[PDB]
Formats: C-alpha cells, sequence, structure tokens
DNA sequence: AGTACTTACGCCTGGTCAT
DNA sequence: AAGTACT
RNA sequence: AAGACCAGGC
C-alpha cells in the first residue's frame, strides 16, 4: 500500500504507549513556526503564508513540496506544527484532574499532604493500580486543609516528629467555568487560581510523587496537563475543499486556530503594551476558552462556541465520539471496495452452497490472480478477450508497479503475460464470496457462497439457506463481498462455506431445513397412499443427478 | 540495518551518548563486557593488524572450499595471492575489503599463526584492556614513552620497566621480511 | 459497500483472521508510514528517494520503521497527538508476558 | 582496534527462492547487504567469519504475500576509528591545504596546520609534497597519525589526525 | 451461588421464549458476569473499566474520555486484544491467528 | 521461551484453523511460483495444489502454537495429525 | 472468634488487628442460625495449601491476577476464614460433565 | 454490549478459556471442553427406571442358574457359569454402574435423563448392527474379559486435555466423568450382548469410532467462543415477539444491568 | 438527597435548503 | 426518560 | 465535495 518501495524495515505495532506531550518535545517534533493567522494570499497572490498551514508543513495544489520530502499529497502524512501560547492554559479534558491533584498536594513547597507516617496512608500506598492508588489517595486527603508539620509517629502521640515544612493552610476548591477557585479559611477569602500558579506548583511536585499519584516520569508528568506549547495538525487533519479556484473551501478546524491563534496575539500586544493590569485576564479568559473548545464543545459550562451561521462547531473530541465518528465509524468498520449489493431473489435450482451473481456484477468485481504457467493460457485469453465480454478481465499489472487499463491502452489485444504480473480478471463461477444479510448476528448471518454467474439482476439463493441469513423475498437486499488473497478464500471456503454451518453450536442442532413447497410437497410424495408411475418415476430418478442408473 | 546481540530498552529520552576516546570508553556497542549469541557473556575482541590478516584470510579461504564443496552438483608475494582469494570469494565491489587487505597486508608484523600465537600468550598476562592489547600488538615502540603515550590508556597500569621488557619481546618476535 | 461493527464480529467468531484484516485493509484503508524507533511517532520525514530519513527531536536517521495501518487509524492518531496526547507505536514488547 | 562482534540480520525472502537450497540462497543474500557496509554504530562491516556455521534458525511467513523472514546470526570483522585512536598508514592525495593518510579501509586527513610548523608545503613538486629540515612525505610516504575527531557518512567513514605530537609523522 | 441464580435466571429469560440455547454460551457469558469478584455488570459502568488496555474499551461508550485518562497515566497497551489490531491494520490473534506458520528448512531437504 | 520437542503438551491434531490456514499460506505461496513438492497429476489451481501437498504431508511448514503466557510448542505439517 | 447479639461498638471492633500474628474474626447470631454452605445453590469449596496454590500456578502457567477471585467479605470465604492470598478450589455439579473444577484467589 | 463484553475471549491451547489479559475464565471451554457441534441429546439409561429394572437390566451373575448369560449368547456360556474370577470384574462393573447412578441422581436432580452430550452412541451401534449383518440368532464371540477390559483401555484413551502432571490429568477424568456414565451405561456386558448382539468385530469396531468421533467432539484451541457466546444469546433474543412477572426482553435487560429495583422481586421458599 | 453524566439497531435509497 | 454513580 | 433535516426500504 501507498507505493514506491523504502529502504525501511517493516514491523507491525506491538505495544502502543500512551503519554501526554511535554511542551519542549511538541517543539522539537515541529516544522511551522505557525506565526499568523491567514491562510494564503501573500497579498492575494495565490501559495500559501510561512504562516497558517505550510510554514512547512503538509500542501495541497497537487505540489510535491512538503518540506522537499516531495511524494506530495498522497504518500507524505501531516507534519506538526506548534505555537507558542502566550500564557498557560487548561486541557479541557484534564481540568478534572488538575483540580483533583491540587487537593491531593498543598500550594508553596508543593509535596504530598500525608507520608508514610499517616497508617491508614500506607494501605493506599500498596495498591498497584493508578486508577485505584489515586484515587483512595485522593478520597483520604481531599478532607485534610492543613500541610501538617509535625505528626504523631509510629510510638507515642505525645512526642510529635517533623518532616516538610510551610502549614499554609490548605484552600478547597470548586470548577466554576473554565476556572479553579478557592477559599482560605473569621470568613473566607476567594481568590482565582491563575493557571501560571498551579503549572508552578506541579513543575516542584518530587518524582516519588508523581509516581504516587497515578503518573510517570518519563511518558505522564502533571506538569503537562496544563498547555504551554500547541501542536498543530497539518492539513491532512483539517483538509480544504476546493471549488476549483478562486474560492474557499477551509475545514472547521482551521479556524478555531484561527481564532486561538488571534487570540493569542491579541493578548501578548497587551503584556508589551498599554497592559491595564486586571483587564488582561479578560482576554486570557478567551485564551483558556478556544484552546479549549478546539478540543472539547459539549461542555456544562453552556456557551458551545458557535461559529458564524450558528452552526455548532466540530471540536476534535466530537471526531472521535461513539458511532459515526473515526474509532467506531472509521476503524471497527469502514466502508469497503470488492463489494456489491441488490435484491434477493429463491432459486430452487442452485446447490446449497452456491449464489447467483448476475452478470452485470461478475464483470464489475474483480479478483487478481498472479500469472502462472498453470494458468498463463487461460489468463492470456481472458484478458484478450477484453472487459465487456463475460468471461474475461480488466486490468494487468506488472511487477513494473504500473496498471494497464485493459479498455483503453493502444495494446489492448496485444499483451504477452509475464509470469509474475497479476491480471484484475473477472469473478468466475466457482470464486469463493462472502454473502450475507444485515442486520448481521450469526456466524451465519455471513457465510461463503460459490459463485454462479447468472443472467438477470438478483443475486439467486437456495432456498434452505435462508433461515439462516434470516431473508424473504418481499423485496430484501443482500451483501456479497469478495475475497483478495489466495489465502483469504482459502479463509472462507474452509471456515466459512455454507455447508460447514448446517450444523450451528449456537443450540448445538442442525440451522438449515426445508421449507415451504419442498417441505409441504415432501410430504404429499409420502403417503402410503400416494402412488407414481414409469413414466414419471423415470423422470424423477433422472433429476437425482447421483442416482446409479438402477431403476 | 544489523542488530546488535543486546537490546537497550530505549526509554525516549536518548540522550548521554559519551565521548568516544582513548580513555577506553568506547561506544556502548563495545563494553568489555558484551554478549555472545549463544547467550554467554565474552570479553571484547580485540584484534591487532596483522593477527586480523590472519583471521580475514582463514575464513576467506576456507569459504573458498565450501564454496566448492557444491560445485560437483614474501610481502609482494602476497599482494597476488589474496587478490586472487577475492576475485574468487569476495563481492568484486568490496573495495572496502581489497584495501583493507593492503593495508592489512602491507602493515601488518607477522606472518605465522605460531609467531602470532605467542604475542597473544605474551599481552594476555597483562591484564590489559582488549583495545590496548591491540595497539600493543599493531604498533612499534622503542621506549615506553612512545608507547603509554600513543596509548594513554596505559599510564598507570604497568612500570615503564615492565611494559618496556614486553617491547623488547616485541621486536624480538617481529618476524623479517 | 459497508463492512461494519456487526459484520466484523462475525467474521471473529468464524475466526477468518486474515480475510478480516484484509476487508480492514487491503480493501479500504490501507497506509504505510514511518516511525521512529525512540520516541512511537509518525514524525519521521522519510524521502523514499535518496533514503534520506532523519527524525530531529528525538533525532535519528539510523532506528526506524515502516508500518501498514489503516489510514483513518493514523488519523484517529495525529487527531490525538492535536489534543496533545501521544499514541506511542513500538514494533517490539519490553514488558513481556 | 579491528574488532569481531556477534551481528545478525533479517532478510525477507519471496517464495520464489523457497527451493531445496535455500539456506545457500539467504547466506549469499546475506554477504550482498554486509561485506561492505557501513555504520556509525558497527563501523565497517568487513568480512563474514566461519561461513559455513551460520545460525538461520527457523524462519516465520509473513502474512499477506508468503515471503518468508529470517534472523540470520552470523559474525564477522568489523572496525571503527575514535578521537584519539593512533594508527598508520599509506598516504594518498596530498594537497595546499594537508595530506590525506589512508588507514585501512578508511581515509584520515591531515590539516596543513594540525601538522608541525618546519614542515613546509611544496606546490612547485612532482607529485606534491611537505618539506622539512630532514622529512618528506609525498604520495607513498607512510605516515603514522593520530585521529583527533570522526566524522560518519553515508557509507564511509573519515577523520582528522594530528601529526603534531611527539612520536608521530613518518617512518 | 450467585453464579448459580445469575444463569439460572438468564436460563429461565431464553426458556421463556420456547427458544434453546447450549449452557456454555450462557455459561461463560454469567462467568465473565462473576469471575472478577463479585457482579460485573454488562455496562460502560462495569467490564469496561477492567484492566484491558486502552484502545479495547475505547472502542465503547466512553472513547475519548477514556483515551484522555490513558496519555494521562501513561498506560500500556499489549495489543493482545481483537479490538486493538483492527484498529491497527493487522492481523490479529484469533483462529487462523492464534499461532505462526514457518518454513522448516531442514524438511525443505528431504522433501525432493 | 521455547518449550522442548518432548515435555510436548498441545493436541496431537490439527486444528481447523491451523489446517485452514496452512492450506491458504500455501496456496499463496505456490500461487507464486514457490516449489511444489508433489506430482501434479494435472492440477493447476494452487489451494488444489496444496490440498493435496498437504494429503502426502509433504508441505515444509511448521505450525508455532503461543501459548496465553508467551511460551509456543513448534508441530510439523508432517507430524500433526489431520482427522477433521 | 467472637459472637456478637444485636452488635458491638465501633470504637470496639477497632481493636481487632492491633496483636498479630493472631487474627480474629467477628460473627453476629443472626447470620449464623443456618449454615449458608448447606444451600442447595453454594457448591464446597476447599483451602489450598501454599503449597498446593504455588502449584496450581505453575501448571496453568498463570500469574496470580490472572485468576477468578472471591470476595474477602464473600460469605463463604468467611465460613472458612480466608486470607488475602488463599486460594480456594471450587468443585461444583455439571450438566455438561459431572464435576467441574474451579479456583478463586483472594482479594 | 454483549459482545463487546466478551470479543476478547477464546479458548487458548491449554485449553482453558482466557481473554486478552491472560485471566481464565473457564478452566475448560464449557466445563467440558466440546464444540457445541458435536452434541445431540443422548439418555442416561443409568438414572430412570425402579430398581427393580436396573437389576434385570445391568446385573451379571456368573454364580446362579437365573442370573447368569444364557449360553444362547455368548459362545464361552455354558463354560463361564461359576467362574469366580470373573464375577469379580462382572461385580466391579455392576458396584460401578450403581454408583453412576447415585452420581446421577445427586446432579441431575430432576431426573431428566436426555441430556446434551458429544459422540451420540446410540446410532454409532446401530451401524455397526447392519454393517455387519449381526444375527440376532447365533451367540457372540466375546470374552467377557474382552467386554469389560476393552470398556475401561476405551475411556483411557478419551483424551480432552492432555498434560504431564496430576493437577492436570486429575481436571481430565472430571471433563470426561460425565460422559463415561452414558458410556460404561451403553457398554454393560448384559446389554452389549443380549440387546445389541455384538460380534468381537462389532464391538472393537465400536470402541474405535467412539474414541476417535470424541477426539473429534473436542474444541479447536482457536474458537473465538466469546463473541460466539455473546451472538448466540443477543440473536435468539431479538426472534422474541412478544406467570405474572417480569419476563422477556425487558428482564434480561434488567440482569446485564445488574439492577437493584427488579419491577419483580419475588422469592421462593419451600 | 440532589445533581450530573453518558447512552440510545444495522444497513440502504430518495429529495431539499442554506451559512 | 431512566438508571447509575458521584458530590 | 462536506454537513442538518425530512420521506422511505428490510
Ligand atoms: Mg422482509
Ligand atoms: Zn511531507
Ligand atoms: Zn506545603
Ligand atoms: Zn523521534
Amino acid at each position: 500500500v501507498g507505493q514506491q518501495y523504502s529502504s525501511a524495515p517493516l514491523r507491525t505495532v506491538k505495544e502502543v504507549q500512551f503519554g501526554l506531550f511535554s511542551p519542549e518535545e511538541v517543539r522539537a517534533i515541529s516544522v511551522a513556526k505557525i506565526r499568523f493567522p491567514e491562510t494564503m494570499d501573500e497579498t492575494q497572490t495565490r501559495a500559501k503564508i510561512g504562516g497558517l498551514n505550510d510554514p512547512r508543513l503538509g500542501s495541497i495544489d497537487r505540489n510535491l513540496k512538503c518540506q522537499t520530502c516531495q511524494e506530495g499529497m498522497n504518500e507524505c502524512p501531516g507534519h506538526f506544527g506548534h505555537i507558542d501560547l502566550a500564557k498557560p492554559v487548561f486541557h479541557v479534558g484534564f481540568i478534572a484532574k488538575i483540580k483533583k491533584v491540587c487537593e491531593c498536594v498543598c500550594m508553596h513547597c508543593g509535596k504530598l499532604l500525608l507520608d508514610e507516617h499517616n497508617e491508614l496512608m500506607r494501605q493506599a500506598l500498596a495498591i498497584k493500580d493508578s486508577k485505584k492508588r489515586f484515587a483512595a489517595i485522593w478520597t483520604l486527603c481531599k478532607t485534610k486543609m492543613v500541610c501538617e508539620t509535625d505528626v504523631p509517629s509510629e510510638d507515642d502521640p505525645t512526642q510529635l516528629v517533623s518532616r516538610g515544612g510551610c502549614g499554609n493552610t490548605q484552600p478547597t476548591i470548586r470548577k466554576d467555568g473554565l476556572k479553579l477557585v478557592g477559599s482560605w479559611k473569621d470568613e473566607p477569602e476567594l481568590r482565582v487560581l491563575s493557571t501560571e500558579e498551579i503549572l508552578n506548583i506541579f513543575k516542584h511536585i518530587s518524582v516519588k510523587d508523581f509516581t504516587s499519584l497515578g503518573f510517570n516520569e518519563v511518558f505522564s508528568r502533571p506538569e503537562w496537563m496544563i498547555l504551554t506549547c500547541l501542536p498543530v495538525p497539518p492539513p491532512p487533519v483539517r483538509p480544504s475543499i476546493s471549488f476549483n479556484e478562486s474560492q474557499r473551501g477551509e475545514d472547521d478546524l482551521t479556524f478555531k486556530l484561527a481564532d486561538i491563534l488571534k487570540a493569542n496575539i491579541s493578548l501578548e500586544t497587551l503584556e508589551h503594551n498599554g497592559a491595564p493590569h486586571h483587564a488582561i485576564e479578560e482576554a486570557e479568559s478567551l485564551l483558556q476558552f478556544h484552546v479549549a473548545t478546539y478540543m472539547d464543545n459539549d461542555i456544562a459550562g453552556q456557551p458551545q462556541a458557535l461559529q458564524k451561521s450558528g452552526r455548532p462547531v466540530k471540536s476534535i473530541r466530537a471526531r472521535l465520539k461513539g458511532k459515526e465518528g473515526r474509532i467506531r465509524g472509521n476503524l471497527m468498520g469502514k466502508r469497503v471496495d470488492f463489494s456489491a449489493r441488490t435484491v434477493i431473489s429463491g432459486d430452487p435450482n442452485l446447490e446449497l452452497d452456491q449464489v447467483g451473481v448476475p452478470k452485470s456484477i461478475a464483470k464489475t468485481l474483480t479478483y487478481p490472480e498472479v500469472v502462472t504457467p498453470y494458468n498463463i493460457d487461460r489468463l492470456t485469453q481472458l484478458v484478450r478477450n477484453g472487459p465487456n465480454e463475460h468471461p474475461g478481465a480488466k486490468y494487468v499489472i506488472r511487477d513494473s508497479g504500473d496498471r494497464i487499463d485493459l479498455r483503453y491502452s493502444k495494446r489492448a489485444g496485444d499483451i504477452q503475460l509475464q509470469y509474475g504480473w497479476k491480471v484484475e480478471r473477472h469473478i468466475m463461477d466457482n470464486d469463493p464470496v462472502l454473502f450475507n444479510r444485515q442486520p448481521s448476528l450469526h456466524k451465519m448471518s455471513m457465510m461463503a457462497h460459490r459463485v454462479k454467474v447468472i443472467p438477470y439482476s438478483t443475486f439467486r439463493l437456495n432456498l434452505s439457506v435462508t433461515s439462516p441469513y434470516n431473508a424473504d423475498f418481499d423485496g430484501d437486499e443482500m451483501n456479497l463481498h469478495v475475497p483478495q488473497s489466495e489465502e483469504t478464500r482459502a479463509e472462507l471456503s474452509q471456515l466459512c462455506a455454507v455447508p460447514l454451518q448446517i450444523v450451528s453450536p449456537q443450540s448445538n442442532k442442525p440451522c438449515m431445513g426445508i421449507v415451504q413447497d419442498t417441505l409441504c410437497g415432501i410430504r404429499k410424495l409420502t403417503l402410503r397412499d400416494t402412488f407414481i408411475e414409469l413414466d414419471q418415476v423415470l423422470n424423477m430418478l433422472y433429476w437425482v443427478p447421483d442416482w446409479d442408473g438402477v431403476i | 540495518s544489523t542488530s546488535t546481540f543486546q537490546t537497550r530498552r530505549r526509554r525516549l529520552k536518548k540522550v548521554e551518548e559519551e565521548e568516544n576516546a582513548a580513555t577506553l570508553q568506547l561506544g556502548q556497542e563495545f563494553q568489555l563486557k558484551q554478549i555472545n549469541h549463544q547467550g554467554e557473556e565474552e570479553e571484547l575482541i580485540a584484534l591487532n593488524l596483522s593477527e586480523a590478516r590472519l583471521v580475514i584470510k582463514e575464513a576467506l579461504v576456507e569459504r573458498r572450499r565450501a564454496f566448492k564443496r557444491s560445485q560437483k552438483k614474501t610481502r609482494e608475494k602476497e599482494l597476488e595471492s589474496i587478490d586472487v582469494l577475492l576475485e574468487q570469494t569476495t563481492g568484486g565491489n568490496n573495495k572496502d575489503l581489497k584495501n583493507t587487505m593492503q593495508y592489512l597486508t602491507n602493515f601488518s608484523r607477522f606472518r605465522d599463526q605460531e609467531t602470532v600465537g605467542a604475542v597473544i600468550q605474551l599481552l594476555k598476562s597483562t591484564g590489559l584492556h582488549p583495545f590496548e592489547v591491540a595497539q600493543l600488538g599493531s604498533l612499534a615502540c622503542d621506549t615506553a614513552d612512545e608507547a603509554k603515550t600513543l596509548i594513554p590508556s596505559l599510564n598507570n597500569k604497568i612500570s615503564d620497566d615492565e611494559l618496556e621488557r614486553i617491547l623488547k619481546e616485541l621486536s624480538n618476535l617481529e618476524t623479517l621480511y | 459497500l459497508r463492512f461494519g461493527e456487526m459484520e466484523r464480529d462475525c467474521m471473529i467468531a468464524h475466526g477468518a483472521a486474515s480475510f478480516l484484516k484484509e476487508r480492514l485493509m487491503e480493501a479500504s484503508d490501507a497506509f504505510r508510514v514511518h516511525i521512529c524507533g525512540i520516541c512511537g511517532l509518525m514524525t519521521v520525514i522519510a524521502k523514499l528517494n535518496h533514503n534520506q530519513f532523519e527524525c530531529k527531536g528525538c533525532d535519528n536517521k539510523i532506528d526506524i520503521y515502516q508500518i501498514h495501518i489503516p489510514y483513518a487509524a493514523k488519523l484517529l492518531f495525529q487527531e490525538l497527538m492535536a489534543m496533545n496526547i501521544t499514541p506511542r507505536l513500538y514494533t517490539d514488547r519490553s514488558r513481556d508476558f | 582496534m579491528f574488532f569481531i562482534k556477534d551481528l545478525s540480520l533479517n532478510i525477507t525472502l519471496h517464495p520464489s527462492f523457497f527451493g531445496p537450497r535455500m539456506k545457500q540462497y539467504l547466506k549469499t543474500k546475506l554477504l550482498e547487504e554486509v561485506e561492505g557496509s557501513c555504520t556509525g554504530k558497527f563501523g565497517y562491516i568487513l568480512c563474514v567469519l566461519d561461513y559455513d556455521n551460520i545460525d538461520i534458525q527457523r524462519g516465520r511467513i509473513l502474512p499477506t504475500d508468503g515471503s518468508a523472514e529470517f534472523n540470520v546470526k552470523y559474525r564477522a570483522v568489523v572496525f571503527k576509528p575514535f578521537k584519539g585512536e593512533v594508527v598508520d598508514g599509506t598516504v594518498v592525495s596530498c594537497s595546499q591545504h594537508g595530506f590525506e593518510v589512508q588507514v585501512g579501509p578508511m581515509k584520515v586527513f591531515v590539516t596543513k596546520h594540525l601538522m608541525p610548523q618546519d614542515l613546509t608545503f611544496n606546490a612547485g613538486s612532482n607529485p606534491p609534497s611537505y618539506q622539512s629540515s630532514e622529512d618528506v612525505i609525498t604520495i607513498k610516504s607512510r605516515i603514522r597519525v593520530k585521529i583527533e575527531g570522526c566524522i560518519s557518512q553515508v557509507s564511509s567513514i573519515h577523520a582528522i589526525g594530528s601529526i603534531k605530537e611527539d612520536y608521530l609523522g613518518a617512518i | 451461588a450467585g453464579r448459580a441464580a445469575l444463569y439460572k435466571e438468564v436460563y429461565n429469560v431464553i426458556a421463556s421464549d420456547g427458544s434453546y440455547v447450549n449452557y456454555r454460551h450462557m455459561a461463560l457469558l454469567v462467568d465473565v458476569m462473576t469471575t472478577q469478584g463479585g457482579l460485573t455488570s454488562v455496562t460502560r459502568h462495569g467490564f469496561n473499566r477492567s484492566n484491558t488496555g486502552a484502545l479495547m474499551r475505547c472502542s465503547f461508550e466512553e472513547t475519548v474520555e477514556i483515551l484522555f485518562e490513558a496519555g494521562a497515566s501513561a498506560e500500556l497497551d499489549d495489543c493482545r486484544g481483537v479490538s486493538e489490531n483492527v484498529i491497527l491494520g493487522q492481523m490479529a490473534p484469533i483462529g487462523t491467528g492464534a499461532f505462526d506458520v514457518m518454513i522448516d528448512e531442514e524438511s525443505l531437504v528431504k522433501y525432493m | 521461551k521455547a518449550i522442548p520437542k518432548d515435555q510436548r503438551a498441545t493436541t496431537p491434531y490439527m486444528t481447523k484453523y491451523e489446517r485452514a490456514r496452512i492450506l491458504g499460506t500455501r496456496a499463496l505461496q505456490i500461487s507464486m511460483n514457490a516449489p511444489v513438492f508433489v506430482d501434479l497429476e494435472g492440477e493447476t489451481d494452487p489451494l488444489r495444489i496444496a490440498m493435496k501437498e498437504l494429503a502426502e504431508k509433504k508441505i515444509p511448514l511448521v505450525i508455532r502454537r503461543y501459548l496465553p503466557d508467551g511460551s509456543f510448542e513448534d508441530w510439523s505439517v508432517e507430524e500433526l495429525i489431520v482427522d477433521l | 472468634i467472637f459472637v456478637y447479639q444485636n452488635n458491638i461498638t465501633p470504637s470496639a471492633m477497632k481493636l481487632v488487628p492491633s496483636i498479630p500474628p493472631a487474627t480474629i474474626e467477628t460473627f453476629n447470631e443472626a447470620a449464623l442460625v443456618v449454615n449458608i454452605t448447606h444451600h442447595e445453590l453454594v457448591p464446597k469449596h476447599i483451602r489450598l495449601s501454599s503449597d498446593e496454590k504455588r502449584e496450581l500456578l505453575k501448571r496453568y502457567r498463570l500469574k496470580e491476577s490472572q485468576l477468578p477471585r472471591i470476595q474477602r467479605a464473600d460469605p463463604v470465604a468467611l465460613y472458612l476464614g480466608l486470607k488475602r492470598g488463599e486460594v480456594v478450589k471450587i468443585i461444583r455439579k455439571s450438566e455438561t460433565s459431572g464435576r467441574y473444577a474451579s479456583y478463586r484467589i483472594c482479594m | 454490549r454483549l459482545v463487546k463484553a466478551l470479543e476478547d475471549i477464546m479458548v487458548h491451547y491449554d485449553n482453558t478459556t482466557r481473554n486478552s489479559l491472560g485471566n481464565v475464565i473457564q478452566f475448560i471451554y464449557g466445563e467440558d471442553g466440546m464444540d457445541a457441534a458435536h452434541i445431540e441429546k443422548q439418555s442416561l439409561d443409568t438414572i430412570g427406571g425402579s430398581d427393580a429394572a436396573f437389576e434385570k437390566r445391568y446385573r451379571v451373575d456368573l454364580l446362579n442358574t437365573d442370573h447368569t448369560l444364557d449360553p444362547s449368547l455368548l459362545e464361552s456360556g455354558s463354560e463361564i457359569l461359576g467362574d469366580l474370577k470373573l464375577q469379580v470384574l462382572l461385580d466391579e462393573e455392576y458396584k460401578q454402574l450403581v454408583k453412576d447412578r447415585k452420581f446421577l441422581r445427586e446432579v441431575f436432580v430432576d431426573g431428566e435423563a436426555n441430556w446434551p452430550l458429544p459422540v451420540n452412541i446410540r446410532r454409532i451401534i446401530q451401524n455397526a448392527q447392519q454393517t455387519f449383518h449381526i444375527d440376532h440368532t447365533k451367540p457372540s464371540d466375546l470374552t467377557i474379559k474382552d467386554i469389560v477390559l476393552g470398556v475401561k483401555d476405551l475411556q483411557e484413551n478419551l483424551l480432552v486435555l492432555r498434560g504431564k502432571n496430576e493437577i492436570i490429568q486429575n481436571a481430565q477424568r472430571d471433563a470426561v466423568t460425565l460422559f463415561c456414565c452414558l458410556l460404561r451405561s451403553r457398554l454393560a456386558t448384559r446389554r452389549v450382548l443380549q440387546e445389541y448382539r455384538l460380534t468381537k468385530q462389532a464391538f472393537d469396531w465400536v470402541l474405535s469410532n467412539i474414541e476417535a468421533q470424541f477426539l473429534r467432539s473436542v474444541v479447536h484451541p482457536g474458537e473465538m467462543v466469546g463473541v460466539l457466546a455473546a451472538q448466540s444469546i443477543g440473536e435468539p433474543a431479538t426472534q422474541m415477539t412478544l406467570k405474572k412477572v417480569t419476563s422477556g426482553v425487558p428482564r434480561l435487560k434488567e440482569i446485564l444491568n445488574v439492577a437493584k429495583n427488579m419491577k419483580t422481586p419475588s422469592l421462593t421458599v419451600y
């Protein structure tokens, strides 16, 4: 896949290490300074400004360039960009934790709030489960709001031992929108916890403190739950849409960045200009906002960040949410090729394991056969035959990884085949296919049938193999998928073939029988009362194809 | 590439790659404690020229042999005698090997796998480290200064006097031409 | 046509390993990306010509792999990253079991 | 300085060659993609020793095409210079900027100003050389160099070395 | 004893319809729901919290939320999950893939 | 970790998934111009040749059987009985 | 083993885990009027020697965690007084094969 | 859900049922290691029937003019009547079918005797019948030893798990137990000779088949049993098109959710 | 005891309107 | 709407 | 070409 050979060894993914991005790495990796918010028009002149999308990231206009990386569009994944924020911001999805952590550690000196000294604590440090330590720890010290300096050791409650210092009272905390607030207790003291602060307190937390709390010194240090540098997904994640030329077509995402950007610069230009001290934190919320909505948009703090036209805004998160999206609707299930669908009808003249494919499709669907002395002959004929007659083919591909389109190519009728080449040919009588009918909730909702190219337009399946698929002919449709590797078919014929499914394990009994006519009729035909004379008995005999020819 | 007998668990932060010097700190792939395929430990493999000349030859030869077990179904004098062995069992595009055989065979200091044997039986009583027990074998040396200076890794691991006897017995074994 | 969840679950039932992969890759997504044997990421700047490879930042040129995975997957990942989450791709197991 | 390191390599064999003498092919291909290779981590792969007992192990079959993949464990003679290593070789080229000495499969170069002082450079010479009070260095002359620094590149390794120390110079 | 009950009950839900299901299946399920410790619900609130890697639970009811707290606590995924592989485009350890196939060069000679 | 050919414990018979895959895999290669270790009684379809190679048990393959803990057992098409 | 009637004082109970090795357990009368183990459903369990256990593992190549678990408060677990780590063997009847051997470790 | 909750589950080569972690779920798929596919409803004759009938059918006493095998069945009949060393095997056999009985009546209290079990013995014999045109007239040719010593030697080769130790070779006997009862039930001297006049030929064949036919009914390390079981339930849960209690689909929902407040709570006390 | 949180069948074919 | 679990 | 709705098919 992709094409073009690479001297790079090739492996399978075996482990997936989930980490968090360190603003330091984010930079390293990036190839884009991303300072400007505009898209292109270097003063209307078409191209792209070394500002947003392409200060070296991926590209468009069908033009090699991608940091010389050439290859162009197809085969050049996105190249991340970064964009130095102005002031630290929260990570919409982490907020929940960033909070719980502070309630777990007190500021000023930044360190745990319960050491080996407290016993209930011990039992909470043996637990080998991030989800469980961090959930037990939290519950155990979310209540304590005083940075103890001296506690009664394993001996006398009389004798007091010393550890860390700074009893600066611990403030309870609550979540207001995208900011954290806490009081310090006669009468309270309410102040806003500046990101700039939290960040700090985390930076200082101890190495064995990280870990003690559900974390990991190398892949995910708390101090990273707070964004400082922002990775910039490259075109392919937020591609455009061109209506030829002199028009637009930008992608939703490529706007929120546009916003985040604007909202970033406006800020900065205040900390270096007429900075009315606390008329800034009115624009630092805006950043915190965008850089939050960019990732999530279905919050409880209402404002949807409706984009002109009142259209919602597809937050990154929204792209993966269950069903119709990436994970479930793009990865666990996809649209596929070498597949077809039409109406189904009975046809008591097909073997159970067969399936009537209409000529229309047999000529459309193709199978890649590899030229071999065993076939060459046959194959060259299919190729000679063209892509219009039935038994034929429609594509020859040589080692040189080049497609010969059999319907054009001044060489159509020509062509000598070469052992090694492939000849995408038409599906033929007896090509094992995977047939099926949705909803699929059985091994049997998908079985393998022998193909039988037939006229007229409908998949014609044998009757008995109905109840498994659970289908009627009142206008029902079914899907057919076509194998591709000599080994793929093998997997269908050797484990999916209808004959094998006859006995169902779901209820340790056969799962296909005899219905309607055949059944009804098989009874009449039985009766003592029922007698058959020669003239017919002879024909009937002839019908059973394996009749030993013994009247 | 060509993997090397040991899977150093690289935990993201690949940074520390020290210096390569005659402080005997050679790249990780050359600690004196490396691993053999059988799964054992094994002192590094220090080859002094003219000792390598014999090992390359040894195989390049035993190659020619088993390269025919299947075909059934004096200075300037060695320059020719080797070019052939190559044009027989080499890649013919191993311009490196060629150039390694000249170098290896011109600057060599021993012709007898016997003489080369004693060289080794001698130096291997030092307890010195391999790299040293190599530079010592392929480098002329009259004084200890000409030695412990062109091999600073020695300086304190041996008395001048001693390392000096060894050098005496070197120019004594140093095969003629 | 569509080969969704349900139709998958049956292929798993049948135990038709390869045919599954095929429907999922070779007949749909399929994509060849590069990685760093160090930081399990797509970073790598492969110039498949002059073979140059790099991956500054973790800075490489030597340890680099090539892997086949559904383009959607790649995307899933890149998308993830943009949200500041790092999906590491390693070609060897070190955790045993 | 020359080493005999234990390596291994992975060759992907197409089914075509799944013959009777496969072991033969592999080995053969091992040798094509190794003898003469170069890495900063292995240096110069010069020759494969003990051609015979080369361990092939069982190779597994990939899973889309039939290509199989074997982890060929071999053992070879390598050599990778270092900063501070002392070696001697044969000069090859010699210019106004210095001469280049060839230590083995590698080429170490020496900067005019990295040699001594009393040694000037005579251009009007044929062949080109470097004259001294009593010393004369040109094409074939044999020098002994001290490698000050290494630089790995593509399929080779060069390095700069001095002769401004003691016990260094011609021989 | 609870298992016994959980099973007996489920068994009745399929028997009240005149349908028959071979023990083993309800057994299995009933067992899956019970090993862990007590009663693990076949719901987002249960079996999708177990020690199973991320990517797997990711393909169900909590996706992102689950992914987030994965890179947070730097989880590691075995890629032993059916799901896992499907997402990667790899052949999954399942029937046809519960083993490897190799060419025994030795036996590849006595064959000629 | 590996496991001695003795101390072996798996099933002496070939699993359907195994056989299934062998034939496939085998075909695959056969269709790729891999050598064919059996006299073709006129056969010309790879999977069909495969079924033959597999009946004279002349298939040069080895099924490595991984165990839940990582260790494996190595069985040869040769050995493995084929009931089905 | 101590048998309280209507209940024990929460001031009291927090004095059992204060003299190790020795162990203590608490049972309400009302829960011992009937032996739970005699119930049609609850099959019989069995304690395994720290030897018999170190075996069960080695024979199934299992790690402690991969084993089916039982609650430290689970009725039967108290009836035998298990300890976090002790493994029990559950032997029950079966409509597929008379007897089925299963194991449960403790957590 | 059902499905997503059991994907990862399959039968591993050790013949245990685990998921993606390795956590055993069933130490033997279905407490018996048999692939559902090869199973039919057989009857355990040993269970039902008056203590009376049992004797008249399975009891053999070579020390009694009226409880011995009439030499009209066994070739070595007359020269057996009385043989004491035999009556011990004979008695051993009986003291077993007896144990079997009580055992079964301890598992299937109902008295239901028809159960799903691998290898359909009824038919396997039926073929043996007309495959050797066995005549109900002339006598057999089985040493009593021939029978009872082979039936035993049969059970031995019905291997499900293979282990080279105790803990395993012990689960073996277990996973088989139920079957055997049925086996010992259908290959009881009396029966084997008075009901289905099998020759030594017939028999040695019936035995071979059973062994092989069994080794076929085992489960294949590979089956993704998890998904399967899932579907197998969810499937008939759609065909559900609908004495006064919560029953059916809304119920099954309740169950899988592990809900606390079930519309109907009931409770039967005897 | 009150509030908040995530979910909701599978697939497939039409025609319509607009920032 | 409902049902659960978390605050 | 993408997204929202509506009607509809099994
Ligand atoms: Mg219908
Ligand atoms: Zn690029
Ligand atoms: Zn503090
Ligand atoms: Zn990198």
